[PDB]
């Protein structure tokens, strides 16, 4: 409301305040009145409808922060030139085709934000705001930036992020007060060797990029957390650059040109807790490549080439999470029996046609996904599987279940979608915490066990393509409520 | 990826009698999702897009269908074109009709855009065909590779400042647009939600405000509803999809919103024209009747 | 559907950078984990819900948790008529300094106490947890205040709870 507007600029006068907040209050113009409030040090006019601001503005020569984002500004007045105590200048979400000129001259700032405009371009009178400590001008339309970056040198916080970026000025490496380079969505061809130069880097953003390669003096940067190189063309890594990476916690190459691990043995991976190498080519583990691999918990190694697995993987004991998926493994080897600290195995995608007795010594697995494998038949030893809590068994060649089945008293989710079923055991009546049974798709299960009415907590139940025809067309026409409900009625647990 | 010989591929059964395939490898079209897929990440979820454009509904793997639209629009780059989604499920070449506009988005990527439809969404094309169709001719690998492709479409664009476009509707959650830019992605499309309404939702005349969905899912939204909508956010025009019209396109609440359908005699029950909606340099529309 | 005059509680995530503050936020709206870390400098979420059979629109603010990211934070916690402050059960100095934020509140909103829940999150990281339970309900009963286990990550635990429970103190003071 208009109304409230210049009602809440008398307020601002008469009480004489520092702060004036107009946000939220669909303010298409200014008015011009603000001219008086000269006592302003903050001004928050973000989420309105601005198109521009009065020049006016310019009268409130003592702001330290003026904060416009989520409105539709186009430029900003010439008059800004006098707020020579602006720290703060928020622009995010806006419509911006440039940096407009008059920000250029605004050599107090320390902290501008320009995220969410349609800028292109970056002027070399960029190098006049030299007290910046936090530049992001992410989701822009840049395609390059000036040597002039490197005259920020009090620069904490560069985030160019989805941008178009093809290169980086090789200056950026006088920005040595860098702790937060963000230049992730880009086109990056290639990183200057230069980046080294930043030594208190920790946080690196590189993913989505166009890298072929990632510069060795990057292992000057000691003080990098994670190096995630998501989507990039990286096909190995400088010699000694993880080894030197000494607080590495992650390491991601999803997404790249691997078909070998990286070059450098086991001393590599000694600091970190998880391993991302999903989507590439890699066609084997290295023998012992996690023997000094003491924390890493986490492996994946979805959608590669691996047909077998290295001899010692039962030696990955530190393993908790583990993601083989779309290989093409045909046989899990007996010596899985050594992952006791398993709970996380992800198998789908393969060529499987059984699974080793082995499997029934991982006592901490929680999680087993075979989808999509040919799995013939389950070993006895699952049961043995307490702490499990979901198994996924859809598109498989399974025509019965093990009546041990029913000691997994800690399962909630059971797949067994897209199999050959011809019948459940009466044996899944003792799956108390069972909460989900996809049966969908056995096109030969004819008949359900009433002993599936003692699974108190089953919910959510699939049984659409089994004919089912034991049962009265009228009852699986209703669908899986009403199966359920037969089952208890029409069987021996009715009183239960 | 030899993108250029994909399209070549693609377009040679141009003129043949419909249902003639087009056998590319599995390994074309691996990349093509790939390629497609880190495109739509490195451009914005609302699409922010110029006039001139073509605007074009659901498809639904009407291959020959998509190959008249591009006959009487154009074949990029001589036009620019948004679609709307629901390029898969229901017809017969949902994977001829999704790779060639994969290939034109990597061929083109400026010029040639894709919104999200409902059914870009693995749940949804799991029932009403593309699954079957993949794991017919290719293989279930290749779907999951599809989903994660559509996992990363944009949901909504608004072009020169004035229409803005997706393919189900309104929400009574979208209150601000940056809303639909802190949409996350890769994302399935929630049950309910933002997200939901933006692929689900729908006009109708008889209800006044918000009301429930015959579908199951999101909501209907009056003719009041546009008008506000399009007063608060300085919009013309809304255009969307996802609902069959008789006459290819139809308009709501006195021309404020149009319903676009570019699937004539949509899967043969329907006696429906299709429609597309081209935008010139002043924002003045025109739209194309495409016969059965 | 939503019915008509509705209020609006607005709601606002504060707590030490990479606590989960972002991904509870987008775990509640989207109904997905985020993975990846990105640091927030302010993003706001809007819903229509229906809490204890009372229909309201939920207005979230999230705020940075990096110093590097704060400037403004005070003036968006100000707008604020509720707080989650979370904490990360893997991470010791951000239950530390729950009172930092527990302090900047009262004195932001210039009162004695104002409608707020504790959060631990993180709660899916058994190996790595450092803060037990009984540390975080000493921490909220030494403040007065509600104590709340989440996880952002799938299967999500307590994230509408959290939410929904600062609504209730909201509307129950
Ligand atoms: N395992 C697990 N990881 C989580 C959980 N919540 C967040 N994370 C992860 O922790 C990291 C930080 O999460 P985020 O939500 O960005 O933290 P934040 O509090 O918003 N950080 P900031 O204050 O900088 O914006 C991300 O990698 C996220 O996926 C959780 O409940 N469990
Ligand atoms: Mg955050
Ligand atoms: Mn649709
Ligand atoms: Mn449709």
């Amino acid at each position: 409301s208009n109304a409230e507007v210049i009602k809440e600029l008398n307020k601002c006068r008469e009480e004489n305040s520092m702060r004036l907040d107009l946000s939220k209050r669909s303010i298409h113009i200014l008015p011009s009145s603000i001219k008086e409030l000269t006592q302003l040090t903050e001004l928050y006019l973000y989420s309105n409808k601005l198109q521009s601001l009065p020049a006016e503005v310019g009268c409130l020569v003592n702001l330290m922060t003026l904060a416009l984002s989520e409105n539709s500004l186009t430029s900003l007045p010439d008059s800004l030139d006098n707020l020579k105590k602006l720290r703060i200048l928020d622009l995010r979400h806006n419509k911006l085709r440039e940096i407009p000129s008059v920000v250029y001259r605004l050599d107090s700032l320390t902290t501008l934000y320009l995220r969410f405009n349609r800028i292109t371009t970056v002027e070399k009178d960029i190098k006049n705001l030299s007290k910046l400590s936090m530049l992001s001008i992410r989701e822009n339309k840049i395609k390059q930036l000036p040597a002039e970056i490197g005259e920020l040198c009090n620069l904490i916080t560069l985030d160019v992020a989805h941008n178009q970026l093809e290169h980086l000025p090789k200056e950026i490496g006088n920005c040595t007060q860098i702790t937060n380079l963000d230049l992730q969505h880009n086109e990056l061809l290639d990183l200057p060797d230069t980046i080294g130069n930043l030594s208190s880097l920790s946080r690196l953003g590189l993913r989505y990029n166009r890298l072929s390669a990632i510069p060795r003096s990057l292992a000057k940067c000691s003080a990098l957390e994670e190096l995630n190189l998501e989507n990039n063309n990286i096909s190995t890594l400088p010699e000694s650059l993880l080894s030197s990476l000494v607080k590495l916690n992650s390491l991601t190459l999803a997404r790249n040109c691997f078909q070998l691990y990286p070059v450098g043995g086991p001393s590599q991976f000694s600091t970190i807790y998880s391993l991302n190498m999903e989507h590439n080519r890699i066609n084997k583990i290295p023998f012992g490549i996690f023997s000094r691999a003491k924390v890493l918990s986490k492996l994946n190694m979805k959608d590669n080439q691996l047909t077998s697995l290295p001899l010692d993987f039962g030696t990955w004991t530190s393993m908790v999470e583990l993601n083989l998926a779309t290989n093409q493994l045909t046989k899990i080897p007996e010596d899985v029996s050594g992952l006791v600290s398993l709970e996380v195995l992800i198998l789908s995608n393969n060529l499987l046609k059984k699974l080793p007795h082995g499997l029934g010594n991982l006592r901490k697995l929680r999680e087993l996904d075979l989808e999509e494998n040919k799995l013939e038949s389950l070993p006895n030893e699952i049961a043995y599987l307490k702490d499990l809590q979901k198994l996924v068994l859809t598109n498989n060649q399974l025509t019965t279940l093990p009546r041990g089945i029913g000691h997994l008293t800690n399962l909630t989710h059971l797949g067994l979608g897209e199999n050959l079923l011809t019948h459940l055991p009466e044996e899944i009546g003792t799956l108390e915490n069972l909460e989900e049974l996809y049966l969908n798709d056995n096109p030969n299960l004819h008949s359900l066990p009433f002993e599936l009415a003692l699974c108190s907590k089953l919910s959510i139940m699939s049984i659409e393509n089994c004919p089912l025809s034991h049962l009265p067309p009228q009852i699986v026409a209703g669908g899986p409520s009403f199966i359920i409900q037969f089952l208890k009625m029409q069987g021996p647990y009715r009183a239960m | 990826l030899n993108l250029d010989s994909i399209i070549g591929r693609l377009l040679e059964v141009q003129g043949s009698r419909p249902g003639k395939n087009v056998q590319l490898t599995e390994n074309e079209i691996r990349g093509l999702c790939l390629k497609s897929r880190e495109i739509f990440l490195s451009q914005p979820i609302l699409l922010e897009l110029e006039a001139p454009l073509k605007i074009c509904g659901d498809i639904h793997g009407q291959y020959y269908d998509l190959l008249r639209l591009f006959e009487y629009g154009g074949f990029p780059p001589e036009s620019n074109y948004l679609f709307l989604g629901d390029y898969v499920d229901r017809g017969k070449q949902s994977l001829e009709t999704i790779c060639l506009l994969l290939a034109y988005k990597i061929k083109y990527p400026e010029n040639f855009f894709l919104l999200r439809g409902n059914h870009e969404c693995a749940s949804i094309n799991r029932i009403y065909g593309f699954y079957d169709e993949c794991k017919r001719r290719y293989n279930i690998k290749l779907w999951k590779t599809f989903t994660d492709c559509f996992n990363c479409l944009p949901i909504a664009a608004i072009v020169d400042e004035k229409i803005f476009c997706c393919h189900g509707g309104l929400s009574p959650d979208l209150q601000s647009m940056e809303q639909i830019r802190r949409i996350m992605r890769p994302t399935d499309v929630p049950d309910q939600g933002l997200l939901c309404d933006l692929l689900w939702s729908d006009p109708d005349k008889d209800v006044q405000g918000w009301g429930e969905n015959d579908r199951g899912v999101s909501f209907t939204f009056g003719a009041e509803v546009v008008a506000k909508f399009l007063h608060k956010h300085d919009l013309d025009l809304i255009c969307r999809a996802h609902q069959v019209v008789e006459d290819g396109y139809e308009f709501f609440a006195k021309r404020q919103l149009v319903t676009l359908f570019s699937a004539p005699n949509y899967c043969g029950e329907f006696d429906n024209a299709g429609a597309m909606m081209s935008v010139d340099e002043t924002l003045m529309c025109s739209f194309q009747i495409l016969k059965p | 559907v939503p019915s008509d005059n509705l209020p609006t509680y607005k709601l606002v995530v504060v707590g030490d950078g990479g606590v989960g503050k972002s991904a509870l936020t987008i775990q509640f709206f989207q109904k997905i984990f985020v993975p990846d870390y990105d640091p927030t400098i302010e993003d706001s979420y809007l819903k229509h819900t229906e809490i204890d059979n009372q229909w309201a629109i939920l207005d979230v603010l999230d705020t940075a948790g990096r110093e590097e990211f704060s400037a403004m934070r005070e003036q968006y916690m100000r707008t604020g008529d509720g707080f989650l402050i979370v904490y990360s059960v893997t991470d010791k100095a951000s239950f530390e300094h729950v009172d930092r934020f527990h302090q900047l509140i009262l004195r932001v909103k210039d009162r004695e106490s104002f409608p707020m829940i504790l959060v631990a999150n993180k709660v899916d990281l058994m190996h790595l947890r450092k803060i037990t339970r009984e540390q975080g309900k000493e921490m909220a009963t030494k403040h007065n205040i509600p104590y709340i286990e989440t996880s952002a990550k799938d299967p999500p635990l307590n994230v509408d709870k959290a939410f929904h429970d600062l609504v209730r103190v909201i509307r129950q003071q």
